[PDB]
RNA sequence: UUGGCACCUCGAUGUCGGCUCAUCGCAUCCUGGGGCUGUAGUCGGUCCCAAGGGUUGGGCUGUUCGCCCAUUAAAGCGGUACGCGAGCUGGGUUCAGAACGUCGUGAGACAGUUCGGUCCCUAUCCGUCGUGGGCGUAGGAAAUUUGAGAGGAGCUGUCCUUAGUACGAGAGGACCGGGAUGGACAUACCUCUGGUGUACCAGUUGUCGUGCCAACGGCAUAGCUGGGUAGCUAUGUGUGGACGGGAUAAGUGCUGAAAGCAUCUAAGCAUGAAGCCCCCCUCAAGAUGAGAUUUCCCAACUUCGGUUAUAAGAUCCCUCAAAGAUGAUGAGGUUAAUAGGUUCGAGGUGGAAGCAUGGUGACAUGUGGAGCUGACGAAUACUAAUCGAUCGAAGACUUAAU
């Protein structure tokens, strides 16, 4: 129910070994050349697949 | 003894020549060949490896397990075979019959053959102590607060601790199961079909390796 | 089929306002988890549509809410004449995919997949 | 259709002679019975309650009252056993499971022929 | 599907209309009979006059059960109502009429008499 | 067990019974193997070996017990904080109310009774059950594997035959052997029988809408009612504990001396249990002792130390399900049937709308097994699986052999 002893640092840090976010799942746009999520519209330019959208 | 490998299709019906019915498993064993034949000289054991089902041949940037990749062309290439799904050793099998190349066809078992057919059962996923265990649930009115819970998990300060192969809730299914003495009712040698009695371990499109019974 | 977390009832209405609205406007954003569920939806509109029978007409009515479609003529046109006009002749020739999805990325709010889905 | 190597391995199963009949009509049933030694037919007449499933694995559900007592017999449609079937009777029905006559007794089990 | 605290009603002139299931019989743990298996019962109601009385423990043979019994060639036969016989320790029916339809299971069980006293068997 | 003692705990170690879940001992309740018998046979009594598995439902009582009913092969006895309340209950007991008997002058009291009476807690650590990532396993990979270990399973009735034979005055009635079929339990699966089936079909009530009729929509538990596909399921359908082998216990011997005899033991040699080790089933090379087999990839630079991106390969991301909390696993990603749509079926529902006809009308009939249809079978690139990106070898030393 409660916490018998304190966490350390170490133990607290050992958890947070896999607590991180991953890079974005990013390619360079071929229209304008900024990066897009790939399988998504580009923002900046608003063209996929080779196509305005 | 014989091994052949195929997918289940499903369950059926046949009525027997008394008038019996007899429920069936469709089993389909179209395209197996003996891969590899292993060798005590060579492997230090006796076996045939068994192919099922052809894939695509390779191509430069499969994405899929559809096309074979290099290594697993190479190795049925060498039995001069096309690239299979699937492929399993038959220790059972006697080396000296079978030849690398050599198809295996439904022919080889008949009807009234008594085997043993081994499947991955179907997944159930996450599954608590009463479905997983076949536990007793707590009383559902009287005042109770236990319903589905798994029970006490062990004693006192004897033991002081959960002791192993405690049942708990976890995951449940995707184990190997293997019936033992069922029986081919029929062999169609024209679909490549096998019609085994009874229902076999796993999911329909689900790989099954049919056997001669070890019991005898 | 996608519950959408919402009561049966709920869902159902959802999938009949996002239908008509993407028959109203052409186009849409929405979630993607929503987006798949209205191409079905929709579609199977069109297909009512495009036999345009009254049996058709009939049974198109009860997924369709009434909404009014004002043209540029100023003439007014409801959601149900629409699907059995305009739509149903521009997907006379076309078998299936009267619909497409493009994902736009997450929305600021609950990084939820914001995706545009549109007729064509 | 059904798989279409079920249907094939099935289909020398499946019987042509027998006769077509909807839930609501009186059949009357010849039935194998083998009695010790003996083998004899028996005829069982009811209404048909219940048609359910498709291929080898389709059933029939025929309803009888039996000195009083009210008796179902549930046969496979493609069984060897029977001898042949016989419509002696086409009622008229609103469904396919007739199960409210299961209740009913007397003239409120009447189904209105055909 | 019967078990105890079940009640059959008893087609046979015996004397006993309606009867309660203190026991299955066949073995420890056996929990359910159906047609053509002896069951320990009380009389919970009797017609006048009759041989057995009310409140008598006696053993019973079930013939008619609302659950039914599935035969070999994949045919069933159900019944309307659960219904036993009142029976002797040789198998033989305490009565000498039998009523109602009664199933052919009860023949491969070796109660001769009772078939044969039964009106029908189903 | 009832006690003795007062050594831990009074800045709290929850107390009876039941439930859930067990686990262990054996002084064995059943089943297995034996010795003796006042052992004719069938049955028994007693003692020895044996813990593999099994060892029921009810009535009364808070009960534990016990008695009773009906079973069963049998209804074993104990330990585990009289196992188990951060797993459950709370009937008893052990707060406040009230009452009876009783005791007390009284306030009150009673291992006397009676009626009523608040059971908190989001798991940090170990432990346990599942499920991933990292690194290692002297190149990098894809598969197929061996099994050091480990877990699972392990139960029994009845009937027939041998045989009315052995045995017995008769009554009764074997072993050994060979079959058949159940009970309980375990596991797999949905063909069948059923259950469910909130995006399936139909009937129907009230009310409010779609202008009205007709036809529909909303809300009323899914409004209610009758059915029901897939999936998930038991009460349903299959299968299992088979047949054996090795070593043994209590036993029973063979040969045999010490001890001219005798002696199962001392040397030696057999036989002998549901038990042990196997056989059967599942897991298993982090088995750091990291195993084996098959196949795939194999170059340039360079400070000559080594580096490099790339190969084989695998991922990101995306379409998904047979998989799934999430990871993972599997099916696919255009040189494409992965999903949706579309087309055609299966199964389900049970006769759409419209129109016609008959009827005063409610309705009926025809068109027409009609119309509709989530998950199931097939087909079809119409839509979406775009374009891309990232990771990922070049193989240490010593010795022996060649
Ligand atoms: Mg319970
Ligand atoms: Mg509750
Ligand atoms: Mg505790
Ligand atoms: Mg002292
Ligand atoms: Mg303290
Ligand atoms: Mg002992
Ligand atoms: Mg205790
Ligand atoms: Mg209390
Ligand atoms: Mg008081
Ligand atoms: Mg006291
Ligand atoms: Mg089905
Ligand atoms: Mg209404
Ligand atoms: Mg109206
Ligand atoms: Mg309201
Ligand atoms: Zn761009």
């Amino acid at each position: 129910a409660v916490p018998k002893r304190r966490t350390s640092k170490t133990r607290k840090n050992k958890r947070r070994t896999h607590f991180k976010i991953s890079v974005p799942g990013m390619t360079e746009c071929p229209n304008c050349g900024e990066y897009k999520l790939s399988h998504r519209v580009c923002k900046n330019c608003g063209s996929y697949n080779g196509e305005e959208v | 003894t014989k091994g052949i490998l195929g997918r289940k299709i499903g369950m059926t019906q046949v009525f027997g020549e008394n008038g019996e019915l007899i429920p069936v498993t469709v089993v389909e064993a179209k395209e197996n060949v003996v891969l590899q034949k292993k060798t005590v000289e060579v492997d230090g054991y006796n076996a045939i490896q068994v192919g099922f089902e052809d894939k695509k041949a390779y191509k430069k940037d499969a994405k899929s397990n559809k096309y074979a990749n290099k290594p697993a062309e190479g190795h049925a290439k060498k039995a001069d075979a096309a690239p299979k799904r699937f492929i399993r050793e038959f220790r059972n099998v006697d080396v000296d019959a079978y030849e690398v190349g050599q198809e295996v066809s439904v022919d080889t078992f008949v009807a009234g053959d008594v085997i043993d057919v081994t499947g991955v059962s179907k997944g159930k996923g996450f599954q608590g102590a009463i479905k997983r265990h076949g536990q007793s649930r707590g009383p559902m009115s009287h005042g109770s607060h236990f319903h589905r819970a798994p029970g006490s998990v062990g004693m006192a300060s004897d033991a002081s601790r959960v002791f192993k192969g405690q049942k708990m809730p976890g995951r449940m299914g995707g184990n190997t199961v293997t019936v033992q003495n069922l029986e081919v009712v029929q062999v169609d040698t024209e679909n490549k079909v096998i019609l085994v009695k009874g229902n076999v371990p796993g999911p329909k499109k689900g790989l099954v390796e049919i056997r001669t019974s070890i019991k005898k | 089929y996608r519950k959408l977390g919402r009561t049966s009832d709920q869902r159902k209405a959802m999938l009949r306002d996002l239908a008509t609205s993407l028959i109203i406007s052409e186009r849409i954003e929405t979630t993607e988890a929503r987006a798949k569920e209205v191409r079905s939806v929709v579609e199977k509109l069109i297909t009512l549509g495009k036999k345009g029978d009254l049996a058709s007409r009939r049974n198109a009515a009860k997924t369709l809410r009434n909404v009014e479609i004002l043209n540029e003529d100023e003439t007014t046109q409801t959601a149900l004449q629409k699907l059995f006009g305009e739509i149903a002749e521009r997907y006379t020739e076309r078998q299936g995919g009267y619909t497409r999805i493009l994902k736009q990325g997450p929305r600021r709010g609950d990084g939820a997949e914001s995706v545009i889905i549109e007729l064509v | 259709t059904n798989h279409k190597l079920i249907e094939a391995v099935t289909k020398s199963q499946l019987r042509t002679d027998l006769p077509s009949f909807r839930p609501g009509d009186t059949l009357r049933v010849h039935v194998r019975i083998i009695e010790g030694t003996r083998e004899r037919i028996q005829v069982f007449e009811g209404v048909v309650i219940k048609r359910r499933g498709g291929g080898v694995s389709e059933t029939f559900t025929v309803r009888k009252i039996s000195s009083g007592v009210g008796v179902e017999r549930t046969f496979p449609l493609h069984t060897p056993k029977i001898e042949k079937i016989e419509v002696k009777r086409r009622g008229k029905v609103r469904r396919a499971k007739l199960y409210y006559l299961r209740s009913l007794r007397g003239k409120a089990a009447r189904i209105q022929e055909i | 599907m019967i078990q105890q605290e079940t009640r059959l009603k008893v087609a046979d002139n015996s004397g006993a209309r309606e009867v309660l299931t203190i026991k299955v019989l066949g073995g420890s743990g056996r929990k359910t009979a159906n047609i053509g298996d002896v069951i320990v019962c009380t009389v919970k109601n009797a017609t006048p006059g009759g041989v057995v009385k009310k409140g008598d423990v006696v053993k019973a043979v079930i013939v008619r059960t609302k659950s039914g019994v599935r035969r070999n060639d994949g045919s069933y036969i159900k019944f309307d109502e659960n219904a036993c016989v009142i029976i002797r320790d040789d198998k033989g029916p305490r009565g000498t009429r039998i009523f109602g339809p009664v199933a052919r299971e009860l023949r491969e069980g070796n109660f001769m008499k009772i078939v044969s006293l039964a009106p029908e068997v189903l």
